[PDB]
């Protein structure tokens, strides 16, 4: 595939190239600063490390945990090199656009989001150090409920148009690009990803409620456990996580009637190779 | 944060620490200018002995070297016991060489571990 | 039945509701908590005193009632009146330290004499350098810290408030807690007639005690000179 | 030691059922305090507790109260530091079950138990000492005005310490460290009787005193 | 039906709360050791008042503090100005005169009967703050958009996107210009 | 009066009681006793008159304390939302330099100063309760007042007396004996900082060496000689 | 893991308290998570073990020995615990150390006679624990590692005592196991995950030796957020659960 | 009419509280100017020789004292050790104890300035007051000779040198003010109750070991035993004086109650002997002018306090 290079290794003696991450240079000499693969995109020459923390990018869809409540802002753990920030003016307040900036709601920030709360958000922009600035203004963004959290390496999250998907068994998955994953009971909002809907959208007056759906059947819970286990199974096999691979993992896992069985090594490997084989044969 | 646990010790432990740090830092994907290879050289009378063990470290003076990449430049130079000045340079000469070999070893592992985990991740 | 009047921890006061006619809803106030006890293999939801003292059930606006327990016969909370000492001043805010919460000194021991014979801050001695963060909450004389932002000084004209004309270092200021804030500071306010400077000294704590003459002015008895503060209304 | 006068280094150390009294609020520089003295045949103990708090905490904002418990050897260095810290951890669990921590965000409650006197004339005594620790800490917490969902009590029998709340219906603490092998039920019964007596005495002390 | 009756609940409470009180307190020379063995002025526990001070100047201070605080002055001024601004608005969009009404008393219901107008206005406020959806936005609105909202104050709600010929222009413009400018002319 | 007299802290103040006297550095008005008392060791200095005489004590000091209208040389050590964090002296409390405090400065047009840059400014605010404030413009008109960045020079630590003597006393020969050897740019900071830049590095170095050696020597007449020996370019 | 939101805690608790309990990974109440163990990798030591759990928790145990007079050293077995990221002063480290020292007390933790060389001398056993990583209470982890290390421990053979230069005798002893249980509502859980431990009402430390439920037994708060009281029948449940599902852990650990 | 409890007033304005109380002829500790706190003592209750009949074997405490003054409690325990020696009224021939003062306040960690300075000053004052001669710490080693052949008996006289080393642990509960005086007095009574255990023996050397039961009196110079007093000098501020419907200064005895400790900066502390001589004097004029009259009244009060503290028991 690509040229494998190690730190201090000469990549090229040519000075024409622009120099991206993973490289440093002396005059025309360009050296690698990491162990990884040489990447040439247009005039940009860089070296991509085999391993590394999630590096937030503008427009990314992530799941994060509130780490700190501060001055007009939140500090959110995304799993990157630095805590991301969530400006007070970068979130939706309970209601329509109408409410103007208040000092009171600044004093009751903890009522909207507090230390420990999980939320789904978007990377609006980046600071100079590379840390992310977040926003949750879309109706699909907000505090997460009715489910369980799990995580995988961010590199294993293959990307697409969407990262919120409806899965059989009535379970919605939220695949954060940072590897943070939320598995929830499918809501009416989630149901409405076709193509009284307005009342439905307004019904989520509470987007900072800490209470779950009082009715979560045992079926949905078992299915949550199974999805979690098979996602972890794909992670163990170092298989890229996609929606189709997740539902295929689920269905292939249905062989084992007890979800617990999915935590053993050979079962994980079996599910993985089943998916890969099925993919190659189709 | 670098967290090191010395499970077993048999002399020349400083260079070992250095090598471990280099390996682990490279594994983390953390950018650096080059390898740093750590080695130790004892001086028995006139002759220098490369990569001394515990018994050799006793009843002998040792020099620890932290060498940058394939260069002749030293990141670390440690002498904790008395050594004749006129024979110090010689001790460095083999040391550097030894360190280079050590680099070649660490490198040799990384590439393999790279080559393995960049091919299997494919498809 | 009648609510018991004396109270101790673990003692049940009354069930969650009661009818006498209309159905009183019982709200667990200060000194009480709504606990679901188990009796006879069956559930009972009861208001339980968590303190020692006289219980009170007072009435405020089918109709629910506030059940609390008052000691006799603390911690800064939102709405609590605290007495503070102005420690820092800046164009934006006033840093204070909480000395008392509701006629109750905090901490109970200020750490006087701990650091020697001079005039030393709570952590200005040898003990502060060797404090075990791992085994204790805070050091000897450590206080809850608070902030009175310039906006939260007055009710009106909040946009252009000069904090230097409101407070001085060393001043004792009566304030109310707006928010819990963060780990370092509570957020306080003096935006009320009974809130503000209750004690002050001329020449920034160096001179003698001044008394409040007008809403925005104190004066020194021996000098006759006047200094500008935001005075809390006595009586 | 640079902070203490330990004298010469060359020197070497010299080698060679029960009644209760409960009182509260006698220590002036803390929020709560309790004196507990116990007298059984050929065995006498006495210890003091002090509750400093609710105080401020160093570090990030905490959503609830943070309780610390410190056991201090009195007179004789009678016990091991590790065992003292173990018992401390046990008590921390118990009063984490008992104290209403929700009321005290960003706040720390530090409890000190001085084991002043522990001379039993009879000729692993930690077990028999734990229930009195619990008694004293509950008393001092109630004295400090620290909110408690219940009055934490305890009893000891055959090396088995059991700490109860809610009239002995449920368990907040269980400590079993050797001290022979007997069936669980009678240890439970004896410790529960001790618990109920201690509870009555503690409420009584809280009604004559506070 | 695990729940207990209120009477059963009170019973259970009486049985749980039961303890064995004992009047006298239980040798123990140490406890005894630790537990062994006026001020009607009230002028000492108050704010510093100088001993020197004459009574007249004290009366001056008390006088000064009996008069409204600057906060009170500005607050009352803003409240009065608010009242006359909201009446003047509601007047420009709902006519004013007494004792006869044609369906489609003066202001959309002696011009001292303005009190009644106030009585009406507050009700809207009273009525608005109560319901929990509105309370944030009303709390966040400044006096003039607040006035437009009071102006609007069941099925009237249209998601924000006795009669006057032109109120829509006036009130909605007032709602997001945040000025009384449209009404002034 | 015109005769300057040596004075110790605690000594009896020797000026005319009936004559009004504005008090400068060294002289302290006790907040409790209302007594005028000297608190610094040095030379007592009484200006002629005018309308009131100034009584101040010139004393040897190395530590600068911010006072208004002082010309200071700071170093940028931090960047904030609407201001720079500046150091006028190591280990001293930092000073604020507003972003608005520049010529042709608006919220859209910001100053281009980085951490580590030398700034030549004027102490505009030095309240005893607040952090000191400096400026790089005429506060009245808003245009350049000879303040701003100092580039590629060399800084020299010096005692306060030397700097004040350098800025105010025109009979001081150091600048003259320096001008005798080379052309140079100089910025004088009353905070005890002297900035010097010549076209050639050699000459700037010479200036540095001779200015510091002149600072260590009390005798004024020696300067010329020193300068000579220093501009002879010995090693 | 740790620092879950209130919503997450409520979900997990509701699943774990329902009948039957629904564990986040679908485990049975008595089911352990996959671990693997390696032994005999530290030549300098008399015994050695390394245990890796599925959640990442990794522990290393070293077994060393030294000759001592019983009379001067009544304690022939000493456990020293070192947890990474935790100071030796730390409360939890000294608690675990004390506990382990008591489980392994030569008195009745293990058979002291197996250590005796001469009526004046014996081998003191130094058990050094190094917890590289832990996301829950590591007491069972450590206990298992110590079990494996002791079951593969070799000592110099006796022939003042002198010893065989090349031949060594396998230390024969039945090491105890310590189990940790999570009390969630009316349900008992073995091998609690971090998220499970975050919402658990309480916990039970239960020692076990020669096929018998032995001391120490503790109640332990797995967190500080949801520590609640429990009914005695739960304690009985935990004990019964251990003594029912312990011999299979023993036969799994002792099959080499 | 706004009002503060005495506690929080002492926290808010200590100076004002002190002045205000002094305007009524009282103190914030509710005692008048020259009124000391009473003291109560439980002596030799923690020692191993507490009961001659049934001597506690496990105990290693040579001396004991439990003092209580006002609401402050001080517990002092004297332990011991032995050092191998190597190779008049002058200070060279005198010894001291090595005290560790632990003042129980909220913190946990290493010693505060208070604890360190109190410990050191206790040591130094014991040394300079010359209460403990080095000679009295000398050990007369008996020898353990074997009964016939078959066990062992010890013989004491009615060959290296050795010396006793005394250690003191002093804990202070419910501190309300300066506690040095309490620590000193407590240590005095404790030292009076100390009994030195008898000791015997069997490039190589054998250990010396203390007898289990036998003990000789720690003979200290009772002539030189002093007791501790402290005093504050307060300058009355005319404005803070109550109506009670030109400068003055008052002397205050036995400081307490924070208001006094925070406000008063002119202090006197005395170690005075019942005989009439003084063992220690400390003058600190941090506030009000310390006049000779104040010094003399202070010495007088210190001596009557000394007679009191030495006589009130036995
Ligand atoms: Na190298
Ligand atoms: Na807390």
């Amino acid at each position: 595939d690509s040229q494998i290079v190690t730190p201090g290794e000469l990549v090229t003696d040519d000075p024409i190239w622009m120099r991206g991450h993973g490289t440093y240079f002396l005059d025309n000499m360009t050296y690698s600063s990491v162990a990884g693969t040489v990447s040439r995109v247009n005039r940009l020459l860089s070296v991509i490390p085999l391993k590394g923390r999630y590096a937030p990018e503008t427009g990314d869809h992530v799941v994060g945990r509130i780490a700190e409540v501060g001055n007009k802002r939140w500090k959110v753990d995304i799993g990157g090199k630095q805590h991301a920030v969530l400006m007070l003016g970068s979130v939706n307040l309970p209601g329509g656009i109408l409410r103007r900036k208040s000092e009171s709601d600044e004093l009751q920030m903890r009522s909207f989001l507090k230390e420990g709360d999980l939320l789904n958000a978007e990377v609006q922009s980046l600071f100079q150090d590379g840390s992310a600035s977040l926003h949750t203004r879309s109706l699909k963004y907000g505090k997460l409920r009715n489910g369980m959290f799990c995580q995988v390496p961010s590199s294993l999250i293959v990307r697409a148009k969407n990262h919120t998907h409806n899965l059989p068994g009535n379970i919605t998955v939220v695949l954060g690009v940072n590897g943070y994953i939320w598995l929830r009971k499918t809501s009416q909002m989630d149901l409405a990803r076709d193509t009284i809907t307005r009342l439905e959208e307004e019904s989520s007056w509470q987007i900072y409620s800490d209470e779950n759906d009082p009715s979560i059947s045992n079926n949905i819970r078992q299915a949550i456990c199974r999805y979690a286990n098979v996602i972890k199974a794909l992670a163990f096999c170092e298989i890229g996580i996609t929606q189709q691979r997740i539902v295929s993992a689920y269905e292939a896992s249905m062989v084992y009637s007890n979800v617990g069985e999915l935590i053993e090594k050979n079962v994980m490997e079996s599910i993985g190779s089943d998916i890969l084989t099925a993919e190659k044969m189709r | 944060d670098i967290e090191i646990h010395v499970l077993e010790q048999d002399g020349g432990i400083m260079g070992s620490l250095i090598n471990g740090i280099t390996l682990a830092l490279i594994d983390a994907g953390i950018s650096m200018f080059d390898y740093i290879s750590g080695i130790s050289v004892g001086l028995y009378d006139t002759t220098p002995l490369l990569d001394t063990n515990s018994l050799e470290e006793n009843a002998m003076s040792t020099v620890t070297l932290g060498v940058v990449g394939k260069s002749e430049k030293l990141s670390l130079l440690l002498v904790e016991d008395k050594i004749p000045l006129d024979r110090l340079e010689n001790v460095l000469a083999i040391g550097i060489a030894g360190a280079h070999r050590v680099r070649d070893l660490m490198d040799e592992e990384l590439r393999k571990h790279a080559q393995k985990r960049v091919s299997n991740a494919s498809a | 039945f009648q609510f018991p009047e004396i109270a101790y921890p673990g003692k049940l006061i009354c069930p969650q509701y009661g009818t006498e006619d209309i159905i009183f809803n019982y709200v667990p106030g200060p000194g009480t908590k709504l606990i679901q006890y188990e009796h006879n293999g069956r559930t009972l939801e009861a208001i339980t005193a968590t303190l020692v003292g006289t219980v009170r059930c007072e009435e405020e606006k089918v109709k629910n009632i506030l059940v609390s327990v008052l000691p006799g016969t603390n911690l800064p909370k939102e709405g609590d009146i605290v007495l503070t000492r102005v420690t820092r001043l800046s164009l934006q805010r006033a840093n204070v330290e909480i000395l008392a919460v509701e006629d109750k000194p905090s901490p109970i021991d200020s750490g006087i004499g701990s650091n020697g014979s001079g005039i030393v801050a709570a952590g200005g001695g040898s003990g502060a350098a060797t404090f075990s963060v791992s085994q204790a909450s805070s050091d000897l004389g450590e206080t809850f810290r608070g902030i009175i932002r310039s906006q939260d000084v007055r009710s009106t004209d909040r946009d252009r408030v000069k904090v230097i004309e409101c407070f001085k270092p060393g001043d004792i200021v009566r304030a109310q807690v707006l928010s819990l804030g963060d780990g370092t500071n509570y957020y306080l306010t003096t935006a009320r007639n009974d809130l503000g400077v209750v004690f002050a000294r001329a020449a920034n704590g160096a001179g003698g005690l001044m008394y409040a003459t007008d809403w925005q002015m104190m004066t020194s008895p021996v000098t006759g000179a006047t200094e500008k503060r935001k005075c809390a209304k006595p009586f | 030691d640079r902070r203490r006068l330990l004298g010469p280094a060359a020197a070497k150390p010299m080698a060679f059922e029960q009644e209760l009294s409960l009182h509260t609020g006698f220590i002036e520089n803390c929020n709560g305090s309790a004196l507990v003295e116990a007298r059984s045949l050929g065995h006498q103990t006495s210890l003091i507790t002090a509750v400093y708090g609710p105080r401020s905490i160093r570090g990030s904002f905490t959503s609830q109260g943070t309780i610390s418990i410190q056991l201090k050897n009195g007179l004789l260095e009678k016990y091991n530091t590790n065992e003292l810290k173990e018992v401390s951890s046990f008590l921390m669990g118990i009063f984490n079950s008992v104290v209403n921590l929700s009321r005290y965000p960003k706040s720390g409650i530090d409890i000190f138990v001085y084991l002043t006197y522990d001379k039993d004339l009879t000729n692993s005594q930690i077990s028999s000492l734990i229930p009195h620790c619990i008694t004293s800490i509950t008393l001092a917490l109630a004295d400090a005005g620290i909110e408690l969902v219940d009055m934490a009590g305890a009893g000891e029998a055959n090396g088995t310490v059991v700490s109860f709340i809610k009239n002995g219906e449920e368990i907040v603490g269980f400590w079993k460290d050797d001290g022979d092998d007997e069936d669980l039920l009678e240890c439970l019964d004896r410790c529960k009787e001790q618990y109920n007596r201690y509870r009555d005495l503690m409420i009584s002390c809280l009604m004559n005193q506070e | 039906d695990d729940k207990l009756n209120l009477e059963e609940s009170w019973k259970a409470i009486k049985e749980m709360n039961h303890y064995c009180f004992l009047k006298n307190d239980p040798d123990f020379a140490f406890t005894n050791f630790i537990i062994k063995d006026k001020k009607h002025n009230n002028e000492l526990l108050g704010i510093f008042v100088p001993c020197n001070l004459p009574k007249t100047t004290r009366k001056v201070a008390i006088e000064n503090f009996n008069r409204p605080s600057p906060d009170d002055i500005i607050q009352s001024a803003q409240l009065n100005a608010f009242n006359m601004n909201i009446f003047e608005m509601l007047r420009i969009d709902e006519g004013l005169r007494l004792k006869i009404y044609k369906d489609t008393i003066g202001i959309g219901h002696k011009d001292e009967a303005e009190k009644l107008f106030n009585q009406d206005v507050d009700a809207a406020v009273r009525g608005i703050l109560r319901n929990a959806k509105l309370k944030p936005v009303y709390d966040s609105l400044d006096a003039v958009r607040r006035a437009a909202l009071i102006n609007m104050v069941a099925g009237f709600t249209n998601s924000l996107r006795n009669q006057t010929p032109n109120r829509a222009k006036r009130v909605i413009t007032t709602f997001r210009t945040g000025t009384w400018d449209a009404y002034k002319n | 009066d015109s005769m300057s007299t040596f004075i110790f802290p605690g000594d009896s103040f020797p000026v005319d009681p009936t004559t009004p006297v504005k008090l400068g550095p060294g002289i302290y008005c006790d907040p409790n006793t209302q007594e005028i008392r000297p608190v610094n060791t040095g030379v007592l200095h009484v200006s002629a008159k005018g309308k009131v005489q100034t009584a101040y004590i010139d004393y040897s000091s190395k530590r600068y304390i911010p006072s208004v209208n002082d010309f200071v040389i700071g170093v940028i050590i931090g960047t904030f939302s609407d201001s720079y964090k500046v150091s006028l002296q190591n280990f001293s409390s930092s000073v604020s330099l507003s972003y608005m405090a520049f010529p042709n400065a608006s919220k859209k047009n910001r100053p281009t100063l980085q951490v580590g840059d030398l700034v030549y400014a004027r102490v505009c605010t030095a309240e005893k309760e607040l952090e000191a404030e400096i400026e790089c413009f005429d506060s009245t008109t808003g245009r350049d007042a000879g303040f701003g960045i100092l580039e590629d020079g060399m800084i020299i630590d010096v005692n306060l007396n030397f700097a004040r003597q350098l800025l105010f006393n025109n009979d001081f020969p150091l600048l003259k004996v320096l001008a005798a050897h080379t052309k140079f740019e100089v910025a004088i900071g009353l905070n005890g900082k002297i900035w010097v830049k010549c076209e050639e590095l050699s000459n700037t170095l010479a200036c540095y060496r001779t200015i510091m050696e002149c600072c260590q020597k009390n005798d004024t007449a020696a300067f010329k000689d020193i300068a000579k020996r220093q501009f002879k370019e010995i090693l | 893991h740790m620092s879950l939101s209130v919503a997450e805690k409520s979900y997990l608790y509701d699943s774990l308290a329902s009948t039957p309990s629904i564990r986040p990974d679908g485990r049975l109440p008595h089911q352990f998570r996959p671990i693997e163990i390696f032994t005999d990798f530290l030549p300098s030591s008399n015994g050695s073990s390394r245990i890796i759990a599925s959640d990442g928790s990794e522990c290393i145990v070293s077994i060393k020995s030294k000759v001592v007079d019983h009379h001067v050293e009544n304690e022939l077995l000493q456990v020293d615990v070192d947890i990474a990221g935790q100071r030796d002063d730390a409360l939890v480290v000294e608690t675990i150390t004390s506990l382990l020292n008591k489980v392994l007390k030569s008195g009745s933790g293990v058979d002291s006679s197996k250590l005796q060389l001469t009526k004046k001398y014996s081998f003191k056993i130094f058990v050094d624990v190094l917890v590289i990583s832990s996301h829950s209470h590591p007491i069972s982890l450590i206990s298992f590692a110590i079990y494996s290390a002791l079951n593969s421990t070799y000592l110099p053979k006796l022939i003042l005592p002198t010893f065989h230069d090349y031949d060594m005798v396998k230390l024969d002893i039945n090491p105890p196991l310590v189990f940790i249980l999570a009390v969630v509502g009316n349900n008992m859980l073995l091998d609690p995950a971090a998220n499970e431990s975050e919402v658990a009402n309480n916990g039970l430390i239960i020692s076990w030796s020669n096929g018998k439920i032995t001391s120490p037994i503790r109640s332990v708060a797995l967190n500080d957020s949801n520590v609640k009281s429990f009914k005695p029948h739960l304690l009985k449940q935990g004990l019964a659960m251990v003594e029912k599902y312990a011999p299979d852990v023993v036969r799994s650990l002792e099959n080499l | 009419p706004i009002t503060f409890p005495p506690e929080v007033l002492a926290r808010i304005s200590p100076e004002l509280s002190l002045q205000r109380h002094l305007s009524l002829g009282i103190r914030p500790c509710l005692r008048k100017y020259e009124e000391f706190r009473d003291v109560a003592i439980e002596n030799n209750t923690l020692s191993r020789y507490a009961d001659a009949g049934n001597i506690d074997t496990k105990n290693n405490i040579l001396g004991s004292n439990v003092l209580k003054s006002g609401k402050t409690i001080v517990i002092t325990s004297i332990t011991g050790g032995i050092i191998e020696e190597t190779s008049e009224d002058i200070i060279a021939n005198y010894a001291s104890v090595y005290p560790v003062v632990e003042v129980e306040r909220g913190r946990v960690g290493a010693c505060t300035d208070e604890e360190m300075t109190i410990s050191q000053k206790l040591h130094d004052s014991i040394l300079h007051s010359r209460i403990l001669p080095k000679k009295a710490l000398k050990v007369k080693a008996g020898v353990r000779s074997a009964n016939e052949d078959g066990t062992f008996s010890v013989l004491y006289p009615d060959k290296r040198k050795w010396s006793y080393v005394l250690y003191a642990k002093i804990v202070v509960l419910s501190r309300t003010g300066p506690v040095f005086d309490l620590c000193w007095n407590s240590l005095m009574y404790a030292l009076q109750s100390v009994k030195l255990p008898r000791a015997f023996i069997d490039r190589e050397t054998y250990e010396i070991i203390c007898d289990q039961t036998k003990s000789v009196p720690l003979m200290i110079n009772a002539k030189n035993i002093a007791f501790a007093s402290n005093y504050g000098i307060v300058e009355l501020d005319p404005e803070c004086q109550l109506q009670n419907s030109k400068l003055n200064t008052v002397l205050i005895a036995d400081l307490d109650t924070e208001a006094e400790e925070t406000s008063i900066h002119s202090t006197i502390s005395i170690l005075a002997a019942p005989s009439g001589n003084y063992k220690q004097l400390t003058l600190m004029g941090g506030g009000a002018k310390i006049t000779p009259e104040m010094i003399k009244r202070s010495l007088l009060l210190s001596r009557v306090r000394a007679d009191d503290l030495s006589t009130r028991f036995n």
